[PDB]
RNA sequence: AAGGAACUUUGCAAUCUCACCCCGUAACUUCGGAAGAAGGGGUCCCCACGCUUCGCGUGGGGCGCAGUGAAUAGGCCCAG
RNA sequence: AUUCCUUGUCGGGUAAGUUCCGACCUGCACGAAAGGCGUAACGAUCUGGGCGCUGUCUCAACGAGGGACUCGGUGAAAUU
RNA sequence: GAUGUCGGCUCGUCGCAUCCUGGGGCUGAAGAAGGUCCCAAGGGUUGGGCUGUUCGCCCAUUAAAGCGGCACGCGAGCUGGGUUCAGAACGUCGUGAGACAGUUCGGUCUCUAUCCGCUACGGGCGCAGGAGAAUUGAGGGGAGUUGCUCCUAGUACGAGAGGACCGGAGUGAACGGACCGCUGGUCUCCCUGCUGUCGUACCAACGGCACAUGCAGGGUAGCUAUGUCCGGAACGGAUAACCGCUGAAAGCAUCUAAGCGGGAAGCCAGCCCCAAGAUGAGUUCUCCCACUGUUUAUCAGGUAAGACUCCCGGAAGACCACCGGGUUAAGAGGCCAGGCGUGCACGCAUAGCAAUGUGUUCAGCGGACUGGUGCUCAUCAGUCGAGGUCUUGACCA
């Protein structure tokens, strides 16, 4: 509509990059990522998510990746954005050998 | 009153503390002033600014002089802000504040023909129990003899979208000016590199 | 809406069928009279395959074939015509329109490389 | 999303081993008790929420048996469950906790992870006896 | 029958009153520069086949 | 997605089931039946050995989310 | 498939059951080859329930194809 | 010489004799909870089980689960369960053929809208020259709901139990608008895997067919809710019931007969959207400038400013319209780089008898995403478009 010479990418990539953050490799195959849980009243808390890596999505700010765990007979899954505050740090548990993306299968 | 013309560049996420905020990047460019009116000369207190660029070439005489008389450089957009005066060229800078509730309104993407269904809510019809009538189609238009007329204002099926829609109180989250680009909380209607006008809150809470 | 961006006015198996068709007759014949849609929507999959051609490695050759099912064409595109566009940064194929048909009054066109 | 019709899982120890909704409330907790109703439409029970509930199947010895009509909070669901950093969770199966008018548990244990929602909801009890609470 | 049908015929005035936008509207037609018969814009000359250079056979 | 008959006159419609082999199988009965009851498991590729062949059986190994890998292809039960 | 009063009354099942099953008897107006009562099996019969599954539904979305829309060719109709 | 009939659904709108919210008066009104009457139609008025049901009873909620009109609103909008055709059975009646106050199972609901009316969209001419833009708002429409919790304050009130008005915070539910960043859905050939068979001579590697994707796994843009963001307001002006001020008639008294103030979710304005065909056709800024044509051609013809036609496209769209680009060019395509999707290519080598595994290889492929770049086409042109009526008045040399 308002035809402006502009590259919206940059622009977009310009706001995102101080809201990224990398983390390690990390393809599937387990993970402890350990999560902090400000929110327990005023005092910050410390767990720690374990599990298989199913999905890898986004890139940038919106870039994420969801862990699966049976936790207390119960399956979990959680998603994580990369740059999340409430997470500190993922660290490779034992790297995995899988044949496609997603992982979903996973869940049967 | 206070107002400004931008392109709505994109959404993205953002955080502030710990809590994500879905962010509008909007460029809020710089608006030369291009007319003053006044009770005086136009009958009534506005400004009219401007927005994109053009070149000169594609600008034609009429719109020459009537740039050409504030010494501007044709822009392309040209839009009145009532009860705005601020001397100077409008930017957003101490225009705009972290923080400062704003009404960005623009032009919803627009979705040609669509049914009663899609355009009005309605609820169409059974998918199963013996159609004809399966989900779209309204129902009874009016009543029997009495209004032989249908009720003017009816709701049917149109042009859905591409329409002027003003989205109240948005937060104000950044502001780069010499980026000239401006993080408003929330969604802005019309599509990207579309024109939004972000004024001061028309009604703030 | 609608904001997509692709044509067919037929269904999956025959929209493949019909570039596939027009690619090996561009590519046999050198210049081909079509009508005018049917010529813009054949321009790009045929540049795609003088791009891939351009490779000029057993990969690029059966990457070709996949889409030219004729042995003579696909030997034809990878020897003598992606070599001969070595320099050219991937543009030719041109359109030319003819003008309207009487049976259904459908402008024609040329497409020629 | 847990509406009128659906069977869940119970996390507790109460008696009932599958409850199935019959009305989604809108799930009061202040002072006095639970509270009276925020409306009387209110679509989805989601974690934290309270709903009304017939137990259809129970195990022989225990506080709630076949048929009775109990209140239960959700505790659990496939439904995925949004936070505040962006961050998201989601359950394999749905699961309640059936509580009394007072809010607080029937059972004396819970069973499998609870939404750290119900602790924000002030569910303390039911947080209180929760294995984990992700 | 036939479901909705007209309730009475349509006079001569009111028939050809829709008539008004149906009337054809001719080519702009443009000289050819190097035969001169009559060309359609951004089309192949009909008679010399020209288009800058000679594009088409006869 | 989540939910699963809340649809409705009525699960109307549409799913689910779906072939062959092994295991297994209720009330009731006119002793034939009910029965494909119900329910479970197998199913591809290679190699070795055994055998009645197109084959099949034991054993070890391989690959994918998935092996009647596509097509043909019972949903079942209680009571009147 | 017979009951007017009638949604009879108590029981079952359901969170909730004008239907359905079971008793009861007050059979408007059952009843013994215009056969009475029962009966395994059979049924594109009719009725009520359950499990399974599902866009029937909350509540609809996306996608595809053929029409509908546009141009060239041919060009009807009931009605008035 | 035909005005289709119960119930459902769909879609609404209206009355108020108001179910909830809002304002009041009386109370056998301490407070909290109420009863009753007055004003009040702005919005709101839940999901199920039973029955063809309207109704009604029940479950579970609610601020409330209002009553009625619109051919018992609505079948050229849908259903077809009830009832009223032909079949068949039961009970009853008739000697019978048959019948019903009944009951029961079954049983063809007709592709094309002419006018008016309604939603959306253009074409025409007008608006005293021809143009490109920016507008004021006469008028019109949209919206209008409400809970819970806390604070005030455990205060007023009450012996206690209990427990406020008023004012002030939050936070939901339903509904609406927008939006696609997130979580997801889809994504008909973008990537992979799989079967049978046929073909590219064979092997290897591919392709068709198995759907109008053969099946499976995943999936970008787009679109989408079940996902986000915002919203209903505040202030005001005039009022209703009602509460008062000054106050006679009627030396007193009285809100009323003169005059005055207050006072509702209602009215008018405010919010969002349309709007000068507002023929009462408005305002402002800028541009072009006062051509030429025989008493044969009576006003046509070159033109300006400007636009249209045509081409290439588009988060615009049925068509049309709307926006962009059209070489003085980055408009689309390609091509290059990048993102993202799929998930390790062919070919070779090695290991194994082999099926396969490993390396080369975070590989190979590639729709729609973000830039760059003159390789392709936007070529060449044609059509149209002012020279400004008269009257009166003020200023002008
Ligand atoms: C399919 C096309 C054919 O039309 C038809 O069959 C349709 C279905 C019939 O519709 C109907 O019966 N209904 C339509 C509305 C109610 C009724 C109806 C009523 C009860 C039920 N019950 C259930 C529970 O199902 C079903 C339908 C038509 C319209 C009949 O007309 C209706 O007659 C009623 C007596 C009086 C009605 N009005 C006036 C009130 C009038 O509308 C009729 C008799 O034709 C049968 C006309 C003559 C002209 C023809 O014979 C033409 C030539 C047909 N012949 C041919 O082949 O074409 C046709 C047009
Ligand atoms: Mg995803
Ligand atoms: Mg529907
Ligand atoms: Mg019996
Ligand atoms: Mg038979
Ligand atoms: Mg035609
Ligand atoms: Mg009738
Ligand atoms: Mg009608
Ligand atoms: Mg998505
Ligand atoms: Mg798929
Ligand atoms: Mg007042
Ligand atoms: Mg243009
Ligand atoms: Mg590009």
């Amino acid at each position: 509509q308002t035809h402006i010479k502009i590259n919206r990418g940059e622009l977009l990539r310009g706001i995102e990059q101080d809201h990224t953050r990398q983390l390690p490799d990390f393809r599937p195959g387990d993970t402890v990522r350990v999560d902090t849980k400000v929110r327990e009243g005023n005092r910050t808390r410390s767990q720690a998510f374990e599990g298989v890596v199913i999905a890898i999505n986004g890139s940038g700010s919106r870039k994420s990746f969801t862990v699966r765990k049976i936790s207390f007979g119960e399956g979990v899954e959680r998603v994580f954005p990369f740059a999340s505050p409430l997470v500190n740090q993922v660290t490779i548990v034992e790297r995995g050998k899988v044949r496609r993306a997603k992982l979903y299968y996973l869940r049967e | 009153m206070k107002g400004i013309l931008g392109t709505k560049i994109g959404m993205t996420q953002i955080w502030k503390n710990d809590r994500a905020i879905p962010v509008t990047v909007v460029l809020a460019g710089p608006c030369p002033i291009v007319q003053r009116k006044t009770a005086q000369t136009d009958g009534y207190e506005a400004v009219q600014i401007g927005y994109a660029p053009k070149a000169e070439r594609k600008v034609n005489k009429p719109m020459q002089g009537h740039f050409a008389k504030a010494g501007v450089a044709p822009t392309r957009i040209l839009r009145e802000f009532r009860g705005f005066a601020p001397d100077g060229d409008s930017v957003n800078v101490d225009i705009f504040a972290e923080g400062e509730k704003i009404d960005a309104t623009g032009t919803s993407k627009g979705k040609g023909t669509q049914g009663v269904m899609k355009r009005w809510n309605f609820a169409g019809g059974p998918a199963s129990h013996g159609s004809k009538k399966w989900h779209r189609r309204p129902g009874s238009i009016g009543q029997r003899k009495t209004p032989g007329r249908v009720y003017k204002g009816k709701r049917m099926a149109g042009h859905m979208g591409m329409e002027r829609v003003t989205v109240q109180n948005l937060e104000v989250v950044e502001i780069r000016a010499g980026e000239n680009l401006i993080l408003v909380k929330g969604a802005i209607p019309g599509a990207n590199g579309g024109l939004v006008v972000l004024r001061s809150a028309a009604k703030a809470s | 809406h609608g904001k997509a961006g692709r044509k067919l006015n037929r269904n999956s198996s025959a929209r493949v069928a019909l570039a596939r068709a027009q690619a090996t007759a561009l590519l046999r014949e050198g210049r081909i009279q079509t009508t005018l849609t049917k010529a813009k929507e054949l321009r790009p999959f045929v540049e795609q395959l003088i791009t891939t051609a351009k490779g000029g490695d057993l990969h690029s050759r059966r990457l070709v074939a996949q889409d030219i099912h004729d042995k003579d064409v696909v030997r034809k595109v990878m020897d003598e015509v992606a070599p001969k566009y070595a320099e050219r940064p991937g543009g030719y194929t041109r359109i030319l329109r003819v003008g309207t048909r009487r049976g259904d009054g459908v402008t024609m066109a040329l497409i020629e490389l | 999303m847990i509406m009128p019709q659906s069977r869940l899982d119970v996390a507790d120890n109460s008696g009932a081993r599958e409850i199935m909704c019959i009305r989604v409330l809108n799930s009061g907790i202040g002072g006095k008790g639970l509270t009276t109703g925020g409306g009387g439409n209110k679509r989805y029970a989601h974690v934290g929420d309270i709903i009304v509930a017939s137990v259809k199947d129970a195990a022989p010895r225990g506080a709630v048996k076949a048929g009775d009509v109990v209140k239960a909070v959700v505790v659990r669901t496939s439904h995925a469950i949004k936070r505040a950093d962006g961050s998201t969770i989601r359950f394999d199966r749905n699961a309640a906790v059936i509580i009394n008018n007072q809010g607080e548990p029937r059972g004396t244990r819970v069973f499998g992870p609870v939404a750290r929602e119900l602790r924000d909801r002030r569910f303390m009890k039911i947080v209180s006896l929760a294995p984990e609470v992700l | 029958a036939k479901h909705p049908v007209p309730k009475k015929k349509t006079s001569k005035s009111k028939r050809d009153m829709r008539r008004s936008h149906h009337a054809l509207t001719a080519p702009n037609l443009t000289e050819c520069p190097q035969c001169h018969g009559k060309k359609l814009s951004h089309h192949i000359c009909p008679n010399c086949g020209y288009y800058d250079g000679r594009q088409v056979l006869a």
